[PDB]
């Protein structure tokens, strides 16, 4: 039921502030939407263990 | 004093290995390039030894300058990492007591060792405070409100989050320091009665000093007191470690 | 030092945290978090509680 | 080994009860009609 | 905090102040005696620190 | 005050809701909520002893929400000894002059109310105050021998940065306050104050 | 339930705070840890669970 | 208003309820609620400023619930000395004209009070105002020699 | 270095409290039977 | 298809057939990021972004098909609750929110 904004703030960044000190991170991408949805993608060096 | 070898300082109050807290702090130094720190005096060991010696005339401090180890993952310093343990359940005290029993005896061997200390904390005086909820219920204030009216005014407490410049941070409510600095203000705090009447916290409350250790520690799942220091100049550590093990026996 | 304290944690640490090779960061400072300062006597003045 | 100390010196003390006392009107006396009937003016 | 049926407004700030501040005031750094805030920086186990 | 009734609205005699509220603000009363157990020590101490008073009753102070003391003090009228059931708290009604119209019926403003004014207080910096055994103030004051000897006492109620301590210490006692490392009991020591 | 909530009520950890904890007043020199209600260690205590 | 009673329903002398409520329209009342220390702050604010002229019977205006401000201001009537124990309420009444009966009493419409303010001391555009570090405004401000020196300030009520 | 500058002076400001409130008739009377019985009409 | 659908109204539509690999590209288009370092805010970015595109779009001899991947703002239905009223009414917020 939420907007993307609400989602982003009480969840997305919440998780973001936790995401650290994990190896082979190239980058992290995130999407919040008014569907009440989240997807946070973290891109790791190839051959990094799945 | 050390300006000549010292480029810079980075110092910390409130944080430091062997437990946090206001009573503890630590320093980070940058010295100048060796090429700018000729001779051994301008090399850290003496720099420590000097600073260590001087810091002896400090008051209320255990203040120890130290170089790092070769592998710095295992330790903050050079020197030797030793474990006192409570095997027999002899309890915190004998552990504490029989610990000093060592630092007592070891202090008579500066020939071997230097700057020997515990890496761990002593029992402090905790302030215990006691509800009689009966009186509280008798006064028709519930206890949680106290519990709220307590932890936050005296401890502060976290609530929930907000956003500052596109990112989240934390909400805090707490008493102004001047109102939380003493057992006096304790009952300067109030509670509203279930009938709406405001209730002095001291009314239902009682308190006393206790002790606690600000910290506790174990080894391999047993209570243990680490001890630290160095083999005095000219002394290899095995000599020192060994020396300890002998003193470890008494 | 608080002005600096917070700009760090927010603008830096996590990326500093997410950085390759960084397994842990430790702040010296603190992040801003709203400090509400409770005057008991003004509560009772208003008959109020935390 | 020298030590910081402070000698004894009390004698002087003043303690008081400080707190948000609840003030109230000196005399309020809401006006309660001695009579019934409509309110003219 | 609340109001009345008349609406008289009992506010959060209607008793005590409020301002930002560090999560804890526990910690302080100075640098060369200049007020400071800093980062403890740990190498994640396994990396080339250079 | 306002009118509990507009014109034309019917009323009864001595009816429940008064019509309008008269008031007299020149003087004013401040009911001081007091912890029941507290005022005990008060007379408990005031005969304890000591404590003291100004010989009269009663001069109350004020510091209003501004963080400032009210433009002037006020008179404590009395103490009604009845323990308030749901406040479990004695109340103090201190009539105050309000010929500024500054005070208002109810506040309830902070009232600092002067008290026994202890004639002799042992005030140890809460630095030098180290309890032992459990909950027992141990002062490290070193006598002429300059061999530190921690003399157990009980710190009185906390005050300022220091402990008032009703007992165990005397005047002229040099408090061994800091140096808690270089001083284990009995060790010789060179005082600094 | 009367029993339940009561059990929960009076056997628990009530965390407190510090005397002298941060931020202090300038002129402070007596900060420690505050101790307040805790879980019960013995049946008889539980009986006094009220 | 309605007939709080209908026909045949028994009545008792001066009974609890009222059969019905008549009400006016011309001058309506809104209850202006004020915070204690504010009313007190302002009364010692009397010490500086105010300055209310003079004609010390103040103007009052409204943003009606639509968010639109009521067409014409209204008369701030009196000052109650009343402290609602749960409030701090300084609550006043400024009687307001209602020719079109848009006022509809009982609502919850707010209201701002304009008191004569002499203290003409300071204002400032926002742009010269540096919010963060917040709690402290600092402005870039011309030094004596044209050497720029900012100076700490207090930026509280942003005026437009 | 050339900047738009506004030299500051004292500017009288009549901005003041905008606070809450509820509204009432005046004019906020009632109709209370002062005579008891059945309402005929 | 790509050509034909174009004749429709309202529909960013295209048919596509995915390359040998998502990442692997012998010569296609790019993946770019405007970021907010200062917490400037979205609207500042859009006007920053739309600033880039408008400047971007001026080099067809170099740029082509420069597009934001995402989504423009939209009218919303924003209730502002007068709180005092509610609690002047004795209604509870969460229930309000809840009931919403």
């Amino acid at each position: 039921g939420a907007d993307a904004k609400t989602v982003q703030d009480t969840v997305t960044q919440v998780i973001e502030q936790n995401m650290n000190g994990i190896d082979n991170l190239m980058y992290m991408s995130s999407n919040s939407d008014s569907t009440g949805t989240v997807q946070i993608t973290l891109t790791f060096e190839s051959g990094t263990d799945a | 004093k050390e300006k000549n070898n010292v480029e810079s300082v980075f110092a910390v109050n409130g944080f430091g290995f062997a437990g946090r807290g206001q009573n503890t702090g630590i320093a980070f130094v940058s010295l100048k390039d060796w090429a700018d720190r000729p001779g051994e005096e301008n090399k850290v060991e003496a720099i420590t030894m000097r600073a260590t010696r001087a810091f002896s005339q400090i008051k209320d401090a255990m203040v120890f300058a130290f170089n790092l180890p070769a592998i710095v993952e295992l330790g903050t310093a050079t020197g030797f990492d030793f474990e006192l343990i409570d095997q027999a359940g002899l309890g915190h005290e004998k552990l504490t007591q029989a610990r000093n029993q060592l630092l007592a005896e070891a202090a008579k061997h500066p020939d071997m060792l230097t700057s020997v200390r515990p890496n761990g904390l002593e029992d402090t005086p905790q302030f215990k405070i006691d509800i009689d909820q009966e009186k509280a219920q008798a006064l028709g204030v519930s206890i949680n409100d106290i519990n709220t009216t307590l932890g936050a005014a005296w401890g502060g407490s976290y609530v929930n989050d907000f956003i500052d410049r596109g990112r989240v941070k934390k909400v805090y409510v707490m008493s102004e320091a001047k109102y939380r600095m003493l057992p006096d203000d304790i009952g300067d705090w109030y509670v509203r009665a279930a009938d709406g009447q405001m209730v002095p916290f001291s009314a239902f409350s009682s308190s006393r000093w206790e002790y606690g250790s600000p910290r506790l520690e174990r080894y391999n799942g047993l209570p243990s007191m680490e001890i630290l220091g160095q083999a005095a100049p000219g002394k290899s550590t095995g000599e020192a470690m060994e020396l300890m093990e002998q003193l470890a026996s008494k | 030092q608080e002005d600096i304290s917070d700009y760090v944690a927010a603008n830096m640490k996590d990326a500093i945290s997410r950085t390759s090779g960084v397994g842990d960061v430790q702040l010296f400072g603190s992040q801003y978090a709203m400090r509400i300062w409770m005057n008991p006597n003004e509560l009772n003045k208003f008959q109020l509680t935390p | 080994p020298a030590v910081g100390v402070v000698t004894v010196k009390t004698e002087p003390l003043q303690i008081t009860t400080e707190l948000p006392g609840r003030t109230s009107a000196y005399r309020i006396a809401e006006v309660r009609p001695q009579v019934s009937g409509i309110i003219l003016k | 905090l609340k109001v009345n049926q008349d609406g008289s407004r009992v506010l959060l700030r209607d008793v005590a102040k409020i301002e930002l501040g560090g999560e804890n005031y526990d910690i302080i750094a100075e640098f060369n005696g200049q007020p400071a805030s800093g980062l403890g920086i740990k190498l994640a186990t396994g990396a080339n620190a250079l | 005050g306002k009118s509990n009734v507009t014109e034309g609205a019917l009323v009864q005699n001595g009816q429940a809701t008064a019509l309008a509220t008269v008031q007299q603000l020149d003087p004013i009363y401040v009911d001081v909520t007091q912890s029941s157990n507290d005022m005990m020590r008060l007379k408990q101490e005031l005969a304890n002893g000591t404590l003291k008073q100004e010989n009269g009753k009663a001069k109350v102070s004020l510091i209003t929400s501004d963080g400032i003391k009210f433009p002037q003090d006020g008179t404590l009228e009395f103490s009604d000894v009845t323990v308030d059931q749901t406040t479990g708290s004695i109340t103090l009604r201190a009539i105050f002059p309000n010929p500024d119209h500054t005070m208002m019926p109810g506040m309830f403003v902070r009232a600092r109310l002067e008290e026994g004014l202890n004639p002799n207080a042992i005030l140890v910096p809460q630095q030098g105050v180290t309890r032992t055994p459990r909950g027992d103030a141990t002062v490290l004051v070193v006598g002429a021998d300059d061999k530190v000897e921690t003399r157990p006492i009980v710190a009185s109620q906390a005050i300022g940065d220091k402990w008032l301590v009703t007992e165990g210490l005397k005047a002229g006692d040099r408090v061994v306050i800091s140096g808690l490392q270089k001083v284990r009991p009995g060790v010789q020591v060179k005082a600094q104050e | 339930v009367d029993v339940i909530t009561a059990i929960k009520a009076q056997n628990a950890q009530v965390a407190a705070g510090q005397l002298g904890g941060t931020p202090p007043v300038k002129g402070q020199q007596l900060n420690a840890s505050i101790i307040a209600q805790t879980r019960l260690t013995s049946t008889e205590e539980f009986g006094k669970i009220l």
